[PDB]
Formats: C-alpha cells, structure tokens, sequence
C-alpha cells in the first residue's frame, strides 16, 4: 500500500536521490488541500448506503435480466453478493480518495477481479454500469455546495472520477 | 508503506469497515504535523553534506581505529571511507523520507530491515552509525517542532541499532 | 472500546513495536478534533429532551401506522410509546459517546453489536430509528465542525440500519 | 482496551446517564493537557534501549546472583528473555500513558504475570527492582526541562510513577 | 442441495464409508413421505394464482399503508404491486420445490440464503412476507398429512422471517 | 450421543446379555408412539420463533432490571446474547424429544453451562424463568388437540416436561 | 452412536440448525423399518445358542487346522473353543444390537474399531470369523424383510474382516 | 450434489416456472421405484469388498505387467493404492446409483481424475478396464433373481451401467 | 530431553565449572560399556511384538476380568488400546536404554500418565502388572547369553530393570 | 529413503541448520558398520535360491494346508507356489537392500507400506511369511555382526507381521 | 532424498533385481573413501560464513550495478535475501557432498528456483556469478593438503565440483 | 539437548516407531568418535586457564582500544577484564561441554540462544570473542581426530558469531 507521500518517496530511494524543491512543493500543497480530500471521503462515506442502493435499484431497471429468472442476481444470494461487490467497490474507492494513490484500490481490489467475473459468469460490463452509477453519485455527494466552506474541490472530484472509471475499466 | 494513511486504511479495510471519523481523525492529524515535518526534511536535505562530511569525522574522531585497521570492514582505504560516508547519506536520507511520509515505513523497510545480518555479515559495528546518527541530531540547526520530528526519527534509527 | 488512542496502540501491540511519530501524529489529530466534538457532545447532552421528543414525533407523523396498529412493537400503547422515546434516546445518548470518545466503539459495543437481530426478534423496522435520527440530524441546531461531528455519527448510525 | 475517554463513556452507560459538565470539564482538562501527554511518550520511547540497558546494567551489579552460574539470568537465552521482559513492560507502561489509563498493561501485560514468573522460577522481586529502576530513568527524561516548552508537568510525571509502581507491584 | 439424499450420503462421504442400513432407511422415508408431499404440491401448484392474488390482499389490509405511501419499497404504484405479487409467488413456488425434492434445500440456496440482506437493503419489511406466508397456509385447502407438509415448509419460511 | 435405542444397546453390552422380551416389548412400544413424537418435534420447531420470541418479552417484563443499564440483557449485544441462549436451549431440547434420550442435552448444552453463567455473571436462575416459560409454551403448541388425530399424548408431553425442567435446573 | 436418529440430530448441530422435514422424513423411515429389524433381532435371539454352536463347526470343518494345531491362537484346547465359541457369539450379539439400534453404531463401536489390531495382535485369522457369519447368514431361517436386515449387518461385518 | 429430484427443480427455477405434470409424473414414478434402487444399492455394497478383490485379481491376471518390478501396481504401497481407488470409485457409484444422479460422482470423484492418472503415471486405459470390471460383477449382483421379490429392473441396471461406463470415459 | 552425557553437562553448567576426572572416567566408562548397551536395545526391539503380547494374553490370564463384558479391556477399540499402551511404554523404556537417562521416559511417557488412567477409569494397578510382565521378558531377550561375546551385563541388566519399575511406579 | 545419511540430512535440513559434528558422527558409524553389513548382503544374496527354496518348504510343512485348500490365496496349485515363493524372494531382497542402505528405507518404502491393506485383501495370512523369515534367520549360515545385521532387518520384518 | 546407496538400491527394485558384485564392489569403495568425504563436508561447514561473505564481497566489487540505488541487492532486506540466499545454496551443496547424490539439492533447492528469480526480477545470471565463486573458494577449504592425512581427493574435489555447477547452471 | 543419541530418539519418537539399525549406527558413530572427543576435552580443560590468559591478550593486542577507551563494554578498567576473561572462559567451557555431550547441543542451549540481543544490547564486538576462538584453536596444541573435534567446535561458535 502506498499514499501519495509513500508513493514519491519509493520513486526517489530508486534513484538514490533526496527529494528536490519541485517535490517538497507538491507534498506541501498536497497537504493544503487535506481538508477537502476529508470532507470528499466523508461525505461519500456517510452515503455509502444509499449511494450503493440507489444504484443497485437503477441498474435493475435498466437490465431487468439480470434479476428475472436464470440471471447472474436473481436469487438473494447472488443479489446480496451483488450488493455486496457494489459496496466493496466503492469502499476501496474512498480508501484510494483518502491515501491520493490507486494502490490500494489495485492490489486489494481491482487486480484479478475480471477473471473472477468470468470464472462464475457475471456480466462485467453490468457491473461497470453499477460503478459508474456510483460515481455519479459519489461527485453529486462530495461536491454538493451546502453546508461546506465555499471553495473550489474541481481538481479533487476529477481525482475521485478516476478512481470510479479505473475500477470500472478494470472489470469492465 | 508504514505511513500514518496506510495505518488509518489498514485497521479498517482489517475489520471490513468504510474509513470513519475515528480514522480521518489520525489524518488530520498527519497533514497538521506536516507543516513541522516538511520544513526539518528541507533543511537536513539543503544542509545535508556538510552534515555527512561532519557525521564521518565524528565517527573517525570518536573511534579512530577505523581508519588505521586492516580490513575491508574499515575506512582506512580511500573506498572504505567512500562506503562510509556513502552509509551515513543512507541514513540521513531514510529520515528526510520517513518526515516526508509521516512515519517510520521508509527507513523500516529501506534500511531496518535486515540490518542485523548485515551490520554482523560485513562486521560492521553499530556504535559507528549511532556516532553519526549522534552527531547529525546535535548539529542539524532545527529548533522548536522541526526539531521534535527530526530527533523522532533519529532516536528511532539508533533504537533500531541498540 | 474502538478509539483513535486504542487503535494507535493497537497497531503498535499488534506488531510488537514501541508507539513511534506514526501514531502519536493520529493521537493529536484527536485531541486537537475533540474541540470541535466536545461541545456537538454538550449541545445535544443539554437539548436532549427536546430533540427526543420531538423525533418521537417525527417518526409517529411519517409511520402514524405505528400509533394505531395493536402489538407490542407499536407505539399504540402508553408502554410502547415509553419504549420508543427510550430506545431514541439511546441512539442520540450513543451519538454523544461516540463524539466524548472520539470514535465509534461506544456506538459499536452497545447499539450496533446485535441490532439486526434484535430488530428482527422484536418486529422493530429500521425505517422508524432512520427518520428518528433523521429529525435529530436536521434539528440539533449546530453549525461548522460542530455539525461535522454530529452528523458524522449519525449518519454512521443510519449506515448501520440501511 | 480503554483510554480515559472510553472509560468514563463506560461509566455512564453503566448508569445509563449522559455526560455531566463535572465530566465534560475533567475531559476537556485531559485534552488541554494533551500535548505534555506526548512529550512524555515520545521522551522515554525514544530512550527505550538505553533506559532497559542501564536498568539492566544495574540490576545485576546490585544483584551478582542472577548472572552467575545457575542464576536465573545466567545464560545468555535467559539474559534475553530478561532483557525482553524488561523492554515488553516498559512497552505496556507507555501504552498507558498515552491512553490515560491502565487497562492496557493490566489486560495484557500485568494479569498473570506474578503467576508466570513463580512458575519458571524467577525472581519477581528481582523484576520489581529492574521495573523501578527504568522508572526513575524514564522521569528524569521525561520530565527533562531542557529543549521543550517550559511547565509544569509534575501530575502527569505522577501518573506516570503510577503505572510503574502498579507493574513492580503486580510482580513483587 | 439439502435433501434427505444428499445428506444420507454427505453423510457417508464424509466418514469414507459406504452408505449402510443406517442411511437407506432414511431415504426409504423420504419414498415413502413422498407420496403426500407430491399431492401438497400438485394443489399448491394448480391453485397457485388465487393463493398469490389472495396473500396479497391479505397483506395490503392488514398493512394498508403500504399501498399509500410513496417509496420504491412500497405497493403504491402499478409497478410496486407487480413486484408484490412476484415474490409472494416467489416464496409459494420454493415450498413447492421444497415438497418435491424432499427438504430445504430449494428454499434454502434461492431463497433464505441472503435475505436479511435484501429486507434490509431495499427496506423490506418481514412483517409483510409473514401475512402472505399465514394467509396461503390457511387457505391452501389441504388436509391431512398433505397440509402437515405443506404448513411444515411455510413455518420454515415465516421463521427464516422472524 | 445416545437415543433410547443405543442406549438400551449400551446397557445390554455391559453385561454381555442378549436383549430380553422386556426390552424388545418396551422398544417395540417406543416404535408404535414414534408418529405422537414426530408431531411433537415438528410443532415446537415449527414454532420456535415465536416461543423464544414471547418467552423473551415475558421474562423482560417480570423482570425489567435485566434491560435497565447496567442490567445483564442491557445493549443489544447482550439482548441477542440473550435470545440466542434461549434459541439454543430449546434446540437442545427438541433433539432430545426426538431422540428420546436426554444425553445430547446433556454433553452439548447443559454440562458446564452453570459455570459459564456464572464466570460472565449471568442470572442463572433468570435464564431458568426463561426456560419454563417456553416450557408451558411449546407443550401447548406440542399437545394443542387442533388439526391432528385425536389420541393420548399425556405421556409424551410429561417427558417433554422432563426435558426443560432438566435444562431449568442445571442453570438456576 | 451412530444411529440414523444421531445421524439425523448430528446433522442439524453441525450447521447450527434446528430440525426440519427433512430430518424427521429420516426418522420415520427408521421407525418403519423398526418392524422387519425387530422380528429379525427376536429371531437371532431366539436361536442364538443353535447358531452360535453351528457356526463355530462350521468353521472348524472348512479349517481342520484350527483344531488340531498348536498355539494359543487355535481352538486345539478346550479353552480355545471356548475362546472361539465366545468370538462367534459376540458377532451375533452385535448385530441383534444393530438390528435394535438401526444402524452399525453398536458394531462399529463394540467391535470393528480395533479389529486389524486385534486380530493381529493375538493371530486370529479373519477367514474364521467370516466363516461363521457366513453359516449364520445361511441358516437363520428369515425370511422377507427380516432377512434383508439380519444379512445387511451380517454383509457389513463380512466386508470389516475383508 | 443434486439427487434426481433437485436436479429437477433446479431446472424449473432457472426458468421460474412451477413444476408441471409432465415432471410430477417422472417423479411420482420415480418414487415408485425406489425400493428396486435400494435392493440394488444394499446388494452392491454389501458385496464391496469381493467385487474389488475379483476385479483385481482378474485385471492383474489379464495385464500382468502392472505388478511385475517397475509397475504401477508393484510394491505394497502401489497396490494397496490401486485396490483403493478401485473402492473409491464402487462407492461414489453407489452414491449415484442411490440419489439418481451423477453430479457427485463427477464433482467429488471423476472431475479431474484423468489428470491426476497422467501425473503419477498410471495406466487410465487399465483403471478403465478395472472399472467395467466391476460393472459386470456389480449388475449380476444387483440383478440377481434369487431370494427377492420377482420384478423387472432392467431400466435401473441400465442406470447402473451408466455411472460405471461414465467412470471408465473420464480415466481411459 | 538428556543423556547420560547431556546429564552431566548440564550439572557441571550449573555450577559453572569444567568437568573433572572423576567425571570424565566415569564417561569413558560409559563408553567402554556401549555395546553392551546396543545389544540390549536391539534385542528388546526385535522382540517388541511378543514381549506385548505374551505379556498381554498372560495379564488377561491372571485378570479375566479385564476382558469380560464391563471390563475395561472389553471391545476391541480397549483392549487395542491396552495392547498399544504397553507397546508406547515399552517403546519409551527402550529409549531410556540407550540415552543412559530416564528424562525421555519422564517427560514424554510417565509424566501425567497416572492421571490419565483414573480418569478414563484404567486400573493402573493392573498396568502396573503388565508393565513387570514385559521386564522379566525383556531382560530374559536382552541377558541371553547365546549368540553374543560371553561377558558381564549385570550392571546394565540392573538398570533396565530401573526403568520398568520406574514406569510401574508412576502408574500403579 | 530412511537411511543414517538421509536421516542425518534431514535433522539438519529441518531445523534449517548446516551439518554439525553431531550428524558427521552420525554417518561414520554408518560407514564403519557397512563393512559388516556388506558381507551379510553378498551371503543372503549369492543363497538366496536355497534360502527361498527352503523358506517355501518350512512354510507348506509348517501349514500343510496351504498346498492342499482351494483358493487363489493357498499355494494349492503351480501358479500359487510361484506366487508364494515370489513374495518370499520378495522379502529376502528387500532384506539386501536394507543391509545395502544401512536402514529400514527398503523395506518401508517397498513392502511395509500397504501391508495390512493387502494380507486382507487378499487373505494371505501373516503368519505364512514369518515362518518363512524365521527359517532364513536361522539358515542364512551367518555369524558374528553379519548375521546381527541380517537378524536386525529379519526381525524388523517380523514384527511388521506381528 | 536419496544417497549413493538408496539410489542404487532404488534402480535394482525397479527391474527386481538382487545386486551384482559389480554393485557391491562400487558401494564398498564408496564407503573406501567415506573419511575424505567428511573431511570435505567438515571444511567446507566450518567456513560457511568467510564463503558467502568472501564471495558476496567479490560479487558486489565485479557487479556494482546490483547495490547502487535500485539494484536488486539495495537495501538491507534485498541484501540480506541474498546473502541468506549463497547461504542456503552452500548449504544444500554441503548436503549432496555427504549423500554421494545430488537428489536433496534438486528437490528442495534447485527446482523452481530459476522460475522465482525471474518472477522478482534477480539477475540468475549473477547469482550463478556467486555460486561458482563459492565453489573455487570450497575447493581451496576442502582440498586444502594442511593438517590432514596426505592422500588423493581428485575424485572427491571433482563431485563437490559438479554439485556446484549444478546449482549455478539451474539458475543462469 | 542436541546430542547424537537425542537427534536418533527425536528422530524414531517423531515417527511413532521404535529405535531400528538406522539409529543404533548413528550412536555407535558416537560410542567410537568418543575416544577423539575426550581426550581434546581433557586436554583444553587441564590447559584451560593458560589458554584463557593467553586469548584474553591475543584480543587487547589486535583490538588495542577494547583497553583504553572508557566505557563498561571496554576492558579499561579491572571489572572489565574480569568480565572479559569470564566470557572467555564460557566460550571454552562451552566447547568442552560440546565434546563430552558429542554435539552442539551445549553451546547451543548455553551460549548461542540469545548471542546476538546480549551482543547488541551490552555493544559487545563479535570480532573480539572470534579473535579470542582463533587464538584458542591456533594454541591448543592438540593433533590428529582431538583436533579435528575441537576445531570442528570451535569454527562452529566462530560462524555463530559471524
Ligand atoms: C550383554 C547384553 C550380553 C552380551 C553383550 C556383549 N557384546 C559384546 C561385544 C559387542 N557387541 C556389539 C553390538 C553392537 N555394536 C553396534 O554398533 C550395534 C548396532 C549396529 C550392535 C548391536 C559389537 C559390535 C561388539 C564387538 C564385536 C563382538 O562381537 O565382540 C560384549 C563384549 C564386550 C565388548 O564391548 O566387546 C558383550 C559382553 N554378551 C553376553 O554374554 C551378555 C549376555
């Protein structure tokens, strides 16, 4: 697992170099926009729920075979299992969101996850469908003006549309 | 990595939990004591050689038989003190990278780890990198904060030595 | 009990390891939040009558399902009725364990552990606790990172139900 | 586990109280006195080798028994498990003064640890004398008054002792 | 897939044995008990739709609020009520199969298995599947050792429920 | 595990007899009152939701101090601790009617269960209220005359009886 | 002891479940098949000294040697007949007590476990024993039902000794 | 594992329909016939151990170069593996011959036996001839006219042949 | 686990002083006498099986009550039991025979084994029996004075009946 | 294969250590006491005809009924005295190569292996090929430490039997 | 694992042979020679650590690219991996040169191990660079004509020889 | 304790199986390099203390500054000497002891569990207790097989401590 720190450090040990001003520069803005990468990650985290739910329920109406039966979430067992990949998705995205690295999100989730979909014969492309639904939903949540110190998170909620899209390219 | 994040990320995705505020909490933490850290790696990296020129006469003054023995293990040869002085770089460098990332996991997995079967393998004493280690933490010109994150990760080499 | 301090030392006691920078920067990451939580804590602790009686409320508008249908998971009795205002207490009690704390554990050991099959056993909805903690969520009158706080464990309890 | 937040939120909980301003007052205290709390934890870390080494040092100088032939530090697989010991319960004294409360060392380090040491036949009193000799060592450099924020620290220096004399108490 | 069979030889399989006297006088009942479990299903089968059309009456009286009120787990729309009546057929068609294979096992892979999950998820309430499950096993018309079949797997299902 | 016929079995092999008329005309009976005991076992398990479920809210209202803070039922953790002991020991039971031999009960839920209660600090002799309650229940339910060939079961529900106040009394 | 109603009762236990249909249909075909098992066992008992004192010359006739060998192991003495005599009632019992119990518990307990040992051990041939079931299985003068059970645990012990 | 019974079922749900009289009839009839299965399952079982001891000696009569030196079936260990895998495969049949479906004998003991013979180095083409010759032995045994209700089975010996010819395919 | 030589070491260790000549004549001695003592092993070993079981059939000879329908050495599954028990302490005797130290024995055979056989109910009163029934048998094998180099084995002959006794001893 | 020198290997190779003086021990004993073993081997072998032939004939006198039962077990026929005098070379041979190995590897491998599983099998009696090793042990015409070795493996065999 | 001799044991079972004197003539002089070969392992033992130490210091000064920052013997971790790698290849060298075969060097090293390097990315072929420097660095030890009984160890030296090049060919 | 007769118990307890030719090789291998061992033991423990005297100066004069430089790791003072020498002497004790008990064993158990925590924690050189082993093999005037087995122990701590 790396952060964003862990990261540039693990790149300068290569070359044996310390860091330069360019780095110490970038670490250090990093580190002024903190507090919006918090708010993101907690607020998307307080909707993990709805978030997943909401999503789950508009997939379904979109692709309805995927839930009548014979499909890859009818039966409770394959809709929880389903549900439950939806919200380990997202669970690693906010651990990506907060770390500014996609390691996590690689090693623990993604890396391996197509060939899993195909060995038991679910549909990857429904669900990048899901993830994608998520992210829209995700962005509408952590950027929502309200109730926040007015500011820009444009770059951030960019950040946080990259990990939803390497997730769902990766299973997709 | 052992970082302040990666701990906050690991003790959850352990347990199967989304992050919490118990999480975010220790970091927040981290990006606050940032400011402290930064500034002690920027002024150990821009002073950085004469802090290793003076950590090697530490060592030399401090145990001067290390430049008149016999053996590769010494500094009495023009390489042997190339590797010493190249040693000391190491572990100056593996502190502004543990301040740059919040914690110990740069020098834990860079230089800690295997350390004892190195330091005996090539007979190499200890006592000689804590010298250095000694010295740097003395004549590093940090004050207040800065200094309280430098000294951390110094103390926590020579511990790693002890 | 799941803290940031228990989880700093936790992590130390896993490895093996003395506490290091790593988990003192999360331990002052609380102690500088806990501003900012302590006094979300004494707001709700001082409007706790209000905000419970008014969520009681809140719920019985939404689902008056619940004050008319006979069984003794209703509120359709003045026993049911006492039930319910004490189980929202409990929850918004909860909320300030968790703000006092500084993380989850007091909310996880005595609420969370066992609550889907209780709510189960007893024919208690999860929708009722939800809009309860809805109304205390929209009326507990605090703003900035008071709010933050609050909202913060109160959305973890509706997590929990949903 | 419990810190001194956790335990009076067990307390109330207890009783099925809310928090009293008596207990948000003695909270807040703690929080205010917090950054002392980690000067302290942060001193006697990092000086944990030398605190366990001249403690050693000294016990055996006071004590020659113990390391001479057939003395239960004799060897040098009992000099280590010796050794260890001493560094393993200054590791749970630590423990507990960031936590602002014991439970840490009596759970997982003191309960049982008499009953340990008459099994294999050590000195308990003998560890007694080392557990008090890494504390006086570990005041004197926690409550150092050279390069820090001049103030008074003399409570918490006395919590502190506390934690020692409980663990050289639980041995003897 | 629990059945009588399958767990005969689980049961032998799982010791190394050869099935005994032991596991075929098991299956021997289930031959034997078969002949009133087929009769439940066939009549459960051919008066499926008005047990379905019936269960769900039952339950939109007995909890009228769920054709009022507005939420996507409600039987407020045309489309909810199509969803209603599904898995009320649902449920009728799993004690059929559980008749005909001779155990749980049916119920148990497609039905039982995640359905805490679900109730909670998509805010579905047990109380209403109970209501469709009490009012088929009263008007499903059977007597006998065919109703004591039939009632055996609709008690199995109201207690997953509870 | 034993039931009435093993354990027959078992008392003949340690004299090395043959069994006697009396034996094969008493198992034989066993066998004529098998359907009374399948009935039996089929309706307290077919109602064990309820039984645990009203035997709870009962106990709970008797006695309100087990739910009040402080109170050994009080959290939920403890509640579900609670309802699951409930939920085990009529399980226990009802594989004792079955078999019609008390051994299971015995060796996989009564042995050992007083000491238990008693190193948590659990009211025994509440948890026996709790186990009479279901009780009077299930033997309503296991002899309720409704729906059933009419006949003689007074027998077999005294047995039953014996089966609770066995578990009543090995924890109060 | 494995019976099919231990059976029945450990397979519910072991996934934590209470019973269901599907165990008790195993029970009930254990307690019909109780009226062939019993007259077979009544049988056995019956004419259990003709059958023990015709199966051991049985044996004695298809192997001489045993009786005019020397050894411990040989019925040459008129201990070892009776010795012998002894074994071959044992046999019997069993299977009257498998017969009573359902199931192969009462030998699997009281003589298959140990057997090679024993019969090691102490040079006891298994042809002997196989022998004498064989005289048994062919003269126990059942019929029907009764005489598929009696030969079942008769079989079964025949296969242990092979 | 499914039985012929589950088998059907899991063929309705994959379409969501109820079962119709087409298939209430297969396995009403099924039923019908269950004491013929279980003659034949107690006749083949109860002859276990001579089946597989004929059938090696006659395969090891016919290809004795199996148990001369550097044969797969020399020493003791090698041949007491043959004579197991020999039983192993009887008593996975007779699980199929009991639950009129094959699925555990493929799951649990064919699927990926070919494999496992080419690793080790043993002759599938051997085992397969071992394994027919159980099947002729087995079928006279389960056929047998003698001291059983007269009837016809050729349907079921049929069936039996079936599994043996299925576990002969997948090793030779 | 010691040796005779590993025994002594450890005394001298314990005092902390080199080994004497006292010491290493008496060592040398042990040495001088190691033919002997492998004679002993090999000839109790390759007699192993009728030392166990001419001691058993002669214990259930003098004790019939063993092997009657109630008795402890009843069923097969107990009387391999008992046949295996003699064969593990004969098995630990005749490593103490050729360590020259009763330590293996101790700790890994005796130690404990009392209160094992009181409460599974053994008579270890009649083990005891069994135990001096296989030391006049086995120092009969290990003395006989055909087939070997004519010489004194009365010392060692002495000392495996110590280790008999002391295996008697410890259950009796 | 168990011989001293793979035994020596592998205490080392377990415990992850290189050879010690306490293995190199191990092994010149080995070495020393081939030369004994050795001489043994070279006897058994250059007899082994006369020995199997002998050891055939000490059995068919022993147990006169194995040459005269039908049966494919007995030696009744040519084709069961091959077979019988085949495993009695078998034996013998596996004798050579233990004394050749310098341990029981050989036979465990070989032989010992699976023994139980087919003496049962296919009922051939231990006490057939212990009479025949009984009558190698006492005509092999060794003496001295080759005939303690040859007995060594002989009665190593025996109680493998027994 | 085999040796010299249950290799060649292992080759007469496999066509059922009793040796020849051919054989019993090669494996007497192989027990001929068994003193140089304990010399050898002796020698070669007592210097392990100036072997792989001496050897990894001529490695790093002819290919310095493996410990400058990035290489794959940077850092102490990947250092003392490889160290600890020479280490457990001398060590299985050492286990050949006493078995007389080179079976335990293939199984329980060699085999597999070039794929591993090449999944972490080592240079095999400098690892191979340092196997043959222990080689001339053992044969110097072991062939050392100094404070030994003078003979010839061509043979012998030559077989060490061919177990090192063994190792070295399986990796570069 | 590790001894030759230990690892050949271990070895036969391990597996469940009684002592065979395999093991009693490897302690005859004992029995007979006993002679060598003994009198190497006897010899270094009658030269002992000159052996001691004498390996105590071999170090100070190769590691002068072990005598001049101030510390209670460092010979400077006469308690540091005694401690010096002592340790000395437990090396050579230890090898002894290696000798008697025919393996590492007591220097495993003694001397070698626990070197490297002692020697780093105490900062004590391993290259002070080598010199002081290569002065003792150079010095202890033994010739022939008592050579082979003193060296043999003596390289063994040497690469203990390398
Ligand atoms: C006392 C038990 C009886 C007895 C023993 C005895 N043996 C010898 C001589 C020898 N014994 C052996 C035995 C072995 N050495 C080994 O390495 C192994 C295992 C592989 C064994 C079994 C040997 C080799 C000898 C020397 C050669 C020989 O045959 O003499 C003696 C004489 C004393 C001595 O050590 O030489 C004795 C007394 N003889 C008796 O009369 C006792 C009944």
């Amino acid at each position: 697992m790396l952060d964003a720190f862990a990261k540039v450090v693990a790149q300068a040990d290569a070359r044996g170099e310390f860091l330069t001003n360019a780095q110490f520069d970038a670490l250090s803005n990093l580190v002024k926009e903190g507090n919006k990468r918090l708010d993101a990650v907690n607020r998307i985290t307080s909707n993990a729920s709805t978030i997943v739910a909401n999503a789950a329920r508009a997939l379904f109406a979109e692709q309805p075979q995927l839930i009548q039966p014979g499909g890859n979430a009818y039966t409770n067992r394959r809709m929880a299992a389903c549900l439950r990949d939806m919200e380990i998705i997202l669970r690693y995205v906010t651990y990506a969101i907060l770390a500014g690295d996609s390691s996590v999100l690689d090693d623990r989730c993604l890396n391996g996850l197509r060939e899993t979909y195909q060995a038991l014969g679910t549909p990857g492309s429904s669900v990048a469908v899901a993830i994608q639904k998520m992210k829209d939903a995700a962005i509408a949540i952590a950027n929502d003006p309200n109730g926040i110190t007015p500011g820009d998170c444009s770059a951030l909620m960019s950040e946080i549309a990259g990990y939803f899209d390497r997730a769902a390219a990766a299973v997709a | 990595m052992k970082t302040p994040i990666t701990e906050a990320i690991a003790a959850a995705d352990t347990q199967g939990r989304f992050l919490s505020n118990t999480e975010l909490q220790a970091v927040d933490g981290r990006f606050k004591r940032a400011v402290a850290s930064m500034e002690a790696a920027r002024a150990l990296t821009n002073n950085a050689q004469s802090l290793i020129d003076g950590a090697a006469q530490a060592v030399y003054q401090k145990f001067p038989y290390t430049t008149t023995m016999q053996g590769s293990q010494y500094a009495s040869t023009p390489e042997g003190k190339a590797k010493c002085a190249r040693d000391i770089g190491y572990y100056l460098r593996m502190v502004t990278y543990c301040l740059v990332a919040g914690g110990t996991g740069p020098m834990d997995e860079y230089l800690i780890a295997g350390l004892s079967e190195i330091n005996s393998t090539f007979d190499l004493s200890p006592s000689w990198y804590i010298e250095a280690l000694k010295y740097i933490k003395a004549n590093h010109g940090l004050t207040g904060q800065a200094a309280v994150e430098a000294n951390a990760y110094i103390d926590y080499a020579i511990n790693a030595l002890s």
